[PDB]
RNA sequence: UAGAGGACAGGGCCUUGACCUAUUCUCAAACUCCCAAUAGGUAAAAAGGGCGAAAUAACUCAAUUUGU
RNA sequence: GCAGAUGUCCAAAGACAAGCUCAAAGAGAACAGAAAUCUCUUGUAGACUAAAAGGGGAAAAGCUUGUUUGAUUUCUAUUU
RNA sequence: GACUCGUUCAUACUACAGUGGCCACACCAGAUCCCAUCAGAACUCUGAAGUUAAGCACUGUAAGGCUUGGCUAGUACUGAGGUGGGAGACCGCUCGGGAACACCAGGUGAUGAGUCAU
């Protein structure tokens, strides 16, 4: 019987334990371009510009950059299918998504590994190692060391 | 009752560094460098004047996420060598330090020759923005004479006229500038009594300065300075405690 | 009589039975509506070049039919 | 040492609590006593008072000399005689805690307390 | 829910408390300092990325050579 | 199902800027008292913000003051 | 040694105490002018006689708080399986995940750009 704008956001659009008080002024320094990934975290501190429930905590790619707002491309589960929808935020409600990072440090390691394999022409596995299972070790221990372990009686 | 129980600092929350220090205000500052997102690599420069109660500073700041760089800066002390030797706190000397970083700023882009600014006082140049600092913005403060020392400078700092003295009077402004006001002040204070003339500007008649001599040693700074610019740790204070329980067994 | 008013049962495997579609994610997006005076510099700018290449283009032609 | 006690602060206070004409007499009553216009009380209007500062201080402390239980833990005290006195008195550098720029507070040291008060209301 | 220690009010040095301090028993779907499990989202390279030069623009910049 | 609220109110209770800091408590001051005004100290909001409740807010989003009518015309990309 | 603009926004706060000053901050002297009030208190302007008393800086406290680790504890809770136990309430087992309060201990900052003084 209700479903205003801000219905059921009781905690999540509350800020937390003594993080009150408006943005950090160098939240507003922060550079934005064109196609990069950016998460969207409501500040309820700032009023306008704020992002519906729904896509707090969010992730999606800009598509539009305006003098104080950016216009983020964000997919919507919606009954059978996703869809793209464009939400129009300010400033303080985004933030840099960091779910790109290890992906761009892996491009640049990998090139500047890449260059040098191929100047000492080496072969080498580029891919992510997926690490299993571990090969056999002899390891050694004090006698000292080992501690015989059995069951505690109630109490 | 007692406000300051553990419950209330355990759930108080402290204000930023800069404000509990009164330094900055974080209301004007996110303002002044919040930059349009539309445009990259667009600093929006400030040119920051403080004034303390010896000296005034001016310094051009630009806004990064590790911390302000500072561009250029002028302090009123540097005068010495451009032939004002009291007086720093002036209206005066605020005019002639905001020149002073107006032309460093410019000398070290190396635009002097392409922006000369104005000769005495009455491509697009460098856009900076008037950085307050707390001081209030009342008619004829110091700020707007750092500001109108900039402009002529070359830098283009947008301003109204409202608050050089007189709500616009550009022979007021002039004579500020010039000092006027304070070799009126020697006039009417000699005139008046000579005593306190004297224990009032005291280092003033020490450089011999005479209140005629004002405006022409600022027009003579103002062309100079245009053509050339111990702890503790827990081993001891477990030892310290210990010790000092020992002799209060008996002290008291 | 009173009726059912309300279930979300069975929603899911319809949901499913066709899959979660996906958008398409074409490579263009129209600008209709998108930071102007920056997109009309930006047809400018491709006029331009269209013009360049186009007339270095006919001049090429031009001395190779005579 | 600059830890000499001055009176930061004089205050003259008339409320009679009701309308004007008395009203209106008590704020030309203090007006010949100190220059200085007054204000008015709330308006819920009420009482009219002045705070003045410098010599006119010590003048008007000296007209109103004409005990000693009074004094307030924060190093202040008042009377009366209608009208009544209130002084509040502080060390130097009390203008750390007023001033805009970088407002702080003053140590419990620097702070006067009733103790030393006294001493200086019998010293003078 | 209980006591423990400690300088405003009533009567006859005392009584009745209030109040303060440090504790104590027990609770909240419409309480929260903290905070899981499960569930959820984004990313993991070729119509692309990196690095340079040269062109274009009425955009942007102090900048026909700043940037985009 | 549970505790409620709406069919309004506002030329300011809208806009901008500046200055200030609130509730409360303690101590002190002729009338003057539990409460009336003034001063100091503490004061993370315990006040206030038209209304229900929940969020937000301290050199403010609160209080005061100044100037105003952006509570204007037109059109997009969109969210619920 | 110090200052300006910042970052982190309590390891940075709070209370009490001690130490420190040449320019450096500041307290401080004054109100003709710009400006401001009941009030030159504040704000603004002009100063340079005095002072580290305060602000500020550093340190201290079997200090409160804050913060890191340990421990609470594989406890609480929980995903999947069970023709598991039990009358039930509830409670194991198998494959997995895994807290919190409290208590203990250590700590009480670090840093970007620029500038001044020696």
């Amino acid at each position: 019987k209700s479903r205003g704008k801000r219905s059921g956001t009781r905690y999540k659009f509350s800020k937390k334990f003594r993080k009150h008080g408006e943005c950090t002024a160098n939240k507003y320094l922060e550079k934005l371009n064109y196609g990069d990934y950016v998460d969207i975290v409501c500040d309820s501190t700032q009023q306008k510009g704020m992002p519906f429930n729904y896509y707090h905590g969010k992730t999606g790619k800009i598509f539009h950059i305006t003098k104080r707002g950016v216009g983020v491309l964000v997919n919507k589960r919606v009954k059978h299918r996703i869809e793209q929808k464009k939400v129009c935020v300010r400033i303080e409600h985004v933030r840099k998504s960091r779910c790109n990072e290890d992906f761009l440090l892996r491009k640049i390691k990998n090139a500047e590994l890449i260059k040098e394999a191929k100047l000492k022409n080496e072969h080498i596995n580029i891919k992510r190692k997926t690490e299993g299972p571990k090969p056999a070790a002899m390891i050694k221990v004090p006698p000292s060391k080992i501690i015989t372990i059995e069951p505690l009686p109630f109490y | 009752k007692v406000v300051k129980n553990k419950a209330y600092f355990k759930r108080y929350q402290v204000k930023y560094r800069r404000r509990r220090e009164g330094k900055t205000d974080y209301r004007a500052r996110k303002a002044l460098i919040l930059q349009d997102k539309n445009k990259y690599n667009a600093q929006k420069l400030r040119f920051v004047v403080r004034k303390t109660n010896s000296q005034v500073i001016c310094q051009i700041a630009c806004a990064h996420i590790e911390g302000d760089k500072i561009l250029a800066e002028a302090k009123s002390k540097e005068l010495i060598r451009y032939g004002i030797p009291v007086g720093l706190k002036n209206y005066a000397a605020a005019y002639a330090t905001g020149l002073l970083c107006a032309r460093r700023f410019l000398k070290s882009l190396n635009l002097d020759t392409q922006f000369l600014g104005v000769e005495k006082v009455t491509r697009k140049p460098i856009k900076a923005f008037l950085d307050v600092g707390i001081t209030r913005t009342t008619t004829g403060n110091r700020v707007f004479a750092a500001l109108k020392g900039a402009c002529d400078g070359g830098l283009n700092i947008p301003h109204g006229n409202n608050r050089f003295p007189g709500s616009f009077n550009p022979e007021q402004l002039r004579k500020n500038i010039l000092g006027i006001h304070v070799a009126e002040y020697m006039k009417t204070l000699q005139e008046e009594d000579n005593d306190k003339y004297k224990t009032h500007f005291n280092d003033y008649l020490k450089n011999n300065i005479g209140a005629d001599d004002i405006e022409q040693m600022y027009l003579n700074a103002h062309e100079k300075i245009r053509q050339n610019p111990k702890k503790l740790n827990a081993k001891l204070r477990k030892k310290r405690v210990k010790e000092k329980l020992a002799l209060y067994v008996e002290k008291l | 009589a009173k009726s059912k008013n309300h279930t979300n049962h069975n929603q899911n495997r319809k949901a499913h039975k066709n899959g979660i579609k996906k958008p398409k994610k074409h490579k263009f997006m129209s600008r209709k509506g998108l930071d102007p005076n920056f997109f009309r510099n930006q047809k400018y700018c491709l006029k331009g070049i269209q013009k360049k290449k186009k007339e270095l283009k006919l001049k090429a032609k031009q001395e190779k039919n005579n | 040492v600059m830890r000499e006690i001055k009176v930061n602060k004089l205050v003259l206070n008339i409320c009679v609590g009701e309308s004007g004409d008395r009203l209106t007499r008590a704020a030309r009553v203090l007006e010949q006593l100190t220059e200085q216009k007054p204000i008015f009380g709330k308006c819920r209007k009420i009482s009219c008072f002045v705070t003045v500062r410098g010599k006119k201080a010590l003048e008007i402390l000296e007209k109103g000399l004409k005990r000693r239980k009074n004094f307030s833990d924060t190093g202040n005290f008042g009377f009366g005689i209608g009208m009544d006195f209130y002084v509040h008195l502080s060390r130097s550098g009390y203008r750390v805690t007023r001033r805009t720029r970088r407002r702080s507070k003053i140590s419990k040291t620097h702070k006067v307390t009733k103790e030393d008060a006294m001493k200086w209301f019998q010293t003078k």
